[PDB]
RNA sequence: GAGACUUGGGCAAUGUGACUGCUGAUCAGCAGUCACAUUGCCCAAGUCUCUU
């Protein structure tokens, strides 16, 4: 009754749950009284963020061998982290089946959701979107988990997570995943320099001065916290950048 | 200050007294019974230097509130010459392990505080009662009920029965509230609480009469006229807020916490609705007790705080919420705002038409404020004057406040001679008119008075007692006096020569307050008369009803490691463990409480479950406690609430969340618990 | 009412 | 009925008015024995005497 | 004991005094309710005589 | 049985006076916890530049 048409996570998903229960304990947000029967989702991704890692390293390690590791420590950084997996959970319509009730986290789910709606559920590469929810990635990441614990088996629980991931690795294989915000300040004629951000309500701003193409220019953006208000500076810096080149 | 302190005729044998039994003064305020305590706090001195195992010992001043506490501890630093210990809760020993809490337990002669702190901090071991060598009790009228002062006394009950610790009791008024009925049974309530003789003034011509310096002010009242008929725009701008509330009520937010009765009985609006609802009802009542000026006063300032409330609102539909608010309190305001012009198109003398226009649009009580100010001011220097006003709702003080800055600025001799100011309890307001932080600012008003800054300050029971003022000689008070208490400790601070005592009510009221003011008279003489003629017993020596006091509540259970647990703290320590569980905004932590039902009760409970209530409770899913605990039947849903926390501590101390000192665990437990398992090669290395 | 009615301009204080 | 009745002299010719006496062995009626003095007086001003 | 054996009379002149059969009922059950009450208490009574 | 009176009994209606608990709403006063924000002390840690 908790899992309304869990068949459609499934399908969407592919995997078949032989056991409900650990679903219903992956998708078991803290704020959630109404479930009695199981435990949060916690105890489910404190495993699931070993198994992910662990199963995604060994993949590059075996597969992405022309490069040096201090690049592809930077790759299963940028894969493993917690917005490209918001991203895929996005991808996936699993916001649906989430059971969880919070005044201002759905707020965020709902902002990100229409934000990924419109960029097409792609990343960005990074976004200069408000805010991305932690949750959200916690909560996919942990099903990962609760699909192993089901089965017991590696090797199926690696054929779900690459099924899952043929997007992300087709792409940060070949290009360059990320490294930002530290390439801006080493670029060739960018010399970032910053201020204290403030934050205040839901608004936060910093006054970002850099230099582009021999010259100096500020830029401002849209943003949630004092970091990520620089984070939208940077983001700003290298859209700038991008198009000066382009 | 110095050692030019020198006691006077009834400090010396008060003193003498206390020295041989335990005892509660009661001497009236300003009489320097804080003096005659500091001089107590240097006869009970002797272990203070040596640390506590040595033998040596210290001493704990008791206190309700944070800035008397503080206040108090400047005064007996400044008075004494010993290291004098200052802790509050919001200093920060909240965190303190066991090594920088010894520290500060051996690094003074003397604690001084609020009453939870030091009443943890002795049930979490860190000293015992038998540690101690005098403890010190002021406004000792607050030790009834569940307050801390009576839990800190019962755990002279529960511990030591001998070696035990003096106690004694400093205050000016002994009933707290509207039970003057049958003074002598709370008088010996009192008695056996603090386990003492209460001490009090006897001889009366060379005695007496010294002690009253603390002279007793004259006291004069005046009566006013009701005003019956009501405003034509006051219906408007209700039917506005009504509709006002039909569509907030109806305009839709996400999920919210479910706030209900206090007894669980019924539901209750969302915390937010409740909340702007109250501040709208509450400046309709101002609108109408003193009418049209008095609310074009009090709308600007729901409007800064309705404004920022939106800039702190993080959800956008809250945002919206307070949007709507504030256009519909601009809309009240531009009605008040044209209609106070209304009147001033036949005048034009700006100072005068002010003037008028404040004694036009205000009710009469407020008028006849105004008036006795002007002729009881007298246009008189502006240093000598200090008086105080005393007017019941939070708001009404803002408003005033900002009613006679208007009207000091419409009078030449009240401009230059009367310096309004306001400040109100824990609860602040904004001082504001206009934004947030119009401008920082260092001084507290309540210093601003003390320096001559503000001559006449607004407040309610907050600067009532307690916190030093000097001497006033006009003291006001509008609203209606409440209780027995607040009265006498009212006339009490005016304490200067010919001091002047005034109150105001209404017509229809005066007859009343003839029996508030007779009753409350014969009931500081009463006292008097008893107190001088009580029996002579040494120090209520019944331990038969002093344990008889307590015992009808749960028995407080203490485990190994002589930590003792209060089960009237038990909500406060099970709600401070589900704080600590890490969690997102409407993420609750508090646990959802749930009255059982009759049928249900002896579905689960035997024949008894008919006659008296039982509560139950139920967890997060993140804490472990999953099944769910049934409380004790209890008769009343309070004691069914206090047993069910009590009962589910005790749990959570059983499974070991609850720590040894009865306090949730920290990281730093656990750690410490896996370090000699998992990292025994590091101390090989010299290292852990 | 319109106009709240004035209250007497004389007054003094009586004594309980 | 008490006040009830003497509530018609006040409403009716007041002079020429019968002689009222109130005879008593206790004055309160109920838990509210406290302060004798006020609530004697409504006793005394209720039936004029 | 005494008690159940004043409710009997009670209980037996309402039923006389009942219009119709639907308090007759009433009464009746609750007349052979107190009779069982009783017998239980006399048992009780005799159980230490 | 009725008409009326005498006394009593039965039922009902409504009102009055008092008491014990139980909650409701509003308002003031007090304590504690958690969190965020401001800048700084600040070491860890990686990157990068200079350079050691
Ligand atoms: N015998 C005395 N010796 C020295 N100072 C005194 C004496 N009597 C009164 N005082 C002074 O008068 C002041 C009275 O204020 P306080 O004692 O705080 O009033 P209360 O104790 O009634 O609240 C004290 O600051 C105290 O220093
Ligand atoms: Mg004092």
């Amino acid at each position: 009754g908790f899992l309304i048409n869990h068949y459609y996570l499934e399908k969407n998903l592919g995997y078949t749950f032989k056991d409900r229960r650990y679903l219903l304990q992956a998708l078991t947000h803290p704020s959630y009284p109404t479930n009695r029967i199981t435990g949060s989702y916690q105890e489910l991704e404190f495993i699931g963020n070993a198994i992910l890692d662990f199963l995604i390293s060994a993949y590059i390690f075996e597969n992405n061998t022309k490069m040096n590791p201090g690049a592809l420590t930077d790759l299963r950084s940028a894969l493993v982290n917690n917005t490209t997996l918001a991203c895929i959970c996005v991808r996936h319509r699993l916001h649906f089946f989430i059971l969880a009730e919070n005044a201002k986290l759905s707020e965020i789910i709902s902002k990100f959701v229409n934000f990924q709606e419109s960029q097409g559920h792609r990343v960005t590469n990074m976004s200069t979107n408000v805010d991305v929810p932690k949750a959200l990635g916690d909560v996919l990441e942990a099903l990962i988990a609760a699909v192993y614990l089901d089965c017991r088996d590696l090797q199926r629980t690696w054929e779900v997570i690459f099924n899952l991931f043929e997007p992300e690795l087709q792409e940060f294989t070949r290009k360059v995943p990320i490294n930002h915000i530290r390439q801006l300040v080493e670029h060739k004629h960018a010399k970032p320099v910053f201020s204290s951000p403030i934050v205040e309500g839901e608004t936060v701003m910093v006054s970002c001065q850099f230099t582009c193409m021999e010259k100096t220019i500020k830029v401002y953006g849209f943003g949630s916290n004092k970091d990520q208000a620089k984070l939208s500076a940077a983001k700003h810096a290298l859209q700038q950048l991008s198009k000066c080149d382009a | 200050e110095d050692v030019e302190i020198k006691p006077r005729g009834y400090q010396l044998r008060l003193v003498d007294h206390l020295t041989k039994s335990n005892g509660i003064v009661y001497l009236p305020t300003g009489s320097g019974k804080t003096f005659v305590a500091i001089l107590v706090l240097k006869r009970f001195s002797q272990d203070f230097d040596k640390p506590i195992e040595s033998g040596g010992k210290r001493a704990l001043f008791m206190c309700n509130t944070v800035e008397l506490a503080r206040q108090q501890a400047m005064a007996v630093r400044r008075c004494t010459n010993f290291k004098v210990g200052f802790y509050v809760g919001e200093q920060g020993v909240d965190d303190w392990t066991r090594g920088m809490w010894s520290d500060e337990i051996k690094k003074n002669q003397v604690l001084v505080g609020t009453a939870q702190v030091f009443l943890d901090m002795v049930t979490q071991t860190y000293v015992a009662l038998s540690s101690l060598s005098v403890v010190i009790i002021d406004e000792c009228h607050h030790g009834t009920g569940h307050h801390p002062f009576r839990e800190f006394m019962r755990l002279f009950t529960i511990a030591n029965q001998t070696k035990l610790p003096r106690v004694v009791g400093l205050t000016g008024v002994l009933i707290k509230g509207n039970e003057i009925t049958n003074v002598a049974t709370k008088l010996k309530e009192l008695e056996i609480t603090y386990r003492g003789n209460i001490i009090t003034v006897s001889d009366t011509k060379e005695m007496e009469n010294v002690m009253l310096y603390a002279t007793k002010p004259t006291e004069v009242m005046v009566s006013f006229p009701h005003q019956e008929q009501v405003l034509t725009v006051t219906r408007l701008i209700s039917a506005e807020i009504e509709k006002f509330y039909v569509s907030l009520d109806l305009m839709n937010i996400g999920v919210q916490p479910i706030r209900r009765s206090k007894s669980l009985q019924c539901l209750r609006d969302p915390s937010k609705k409740s909340f702007v609802k109250q501040l709208f009802n509450d400046f309709l009542y101002q609108m109408k007790e003193y009418g049209i000026y008095a609310a074009s006063i009090a709308i600007i300032s729901l409007i800064v705080e309705f404004d920022i409330k939106r800039r702190q609102a993080e959800t956008l539909s809250v945002k919206l919420m307070h949007r709507t608010a504030l256009t519909l309190c601009e809309k009240i305001r531009h009605l008040l705002v044209q209609k106070l012009q209304d009147m001033t198109y036949d005048d034009d003398d700006d100072n005068v038409n002010t003037e008028e226009v404040i004694m036009n649009f205000s009710t009469p009580k407020v008028q006849r404020f105004l008036m006795s100010l002007k002729v009881s001011f007298a246009d008189k220097d502006p240093k000598d004057i200090c008086c105080l006003v005393f007017v019941e709702r939070r708001y009404t003080c803002k408003c005033i406040y900002g009613l006679l800055l208007n009207y000091i600025q419409s009078t030449p001799e009240l401009r230059n001679v009367l310096t309004p100011q306001f400040m109100v309890g824990r609860n602040n307001i904004s001082p504001d008119f206009e934004s947030v932080l119009e401008r920082k600012w260092q001084k507290s008003a309540i210093q601003q008075f003390r320096d001559g800054n503000a001559n006449l300050m607004i407040c309610s029971s907050v600067l009532e007692e307690g916190i030093d003022v000097q001497a006033c000689n006009h003291v006001f008070i509008l609203d209606p006096v409440k209780t027995f208490n607040m009265y006498v400790q009212s006339k009490g601070r005016a304490r200067t020569t010919e001091a002047k005592f005034v109150l105001f009510t209404a017509d229809k009221e005066r007859e009343k307050t003839i029996q508030q003011i007779y009753q409350y008279r014969k009931a500081h003489n009463d006292i008097a008369e008893y107190l001088k003629d009580r029996v002579l017993e040494k120090t209520e020596p019944e331990l038969y009803e002093i344990k008889g006091h307590f015992q009808d509540d749960i028995d407080p259970f203490t485990n190994e490691n002589g930590a003792v647990l209060l089960p009237n703290n038990a909500l406060a320590i099970l709600h401070r463990y589900c704080q600590t569980i890490p969690t997102d905004a409407f993420g609750f932590v508090i646990p959802w409480f749930h009255v059982l039902q009759e049928d249900e009760r002896d579905r689960i409970f035997g024949v008894s479950a008919k006659g008296k209530h039982v509560i139950s409770i139920n967890m997060p899913v993140n804490c472990m406690l999953r099944d769910t605990i049934y409380s004790d039947p209890m008769d009343n849903v309070k004691t069914a609430k206090i047993s069910a926390a009590f009962k589910a501590c005790k749990v959570l101390y059983s499974l070991g969340e609850l720590n040894e000192r009865f306090v949730p665990k920290t990281l730093k437990e656990r750690v410490a618990s896996i370090a000699d398992v998992h990292f025994e090669h590091w101390n090989k290395y010299g290292d852990s | 009412i319109d106009r709240y009615e004035q209250v007497s301009k004389d007054f003094e204080f009586i004594k309980i």
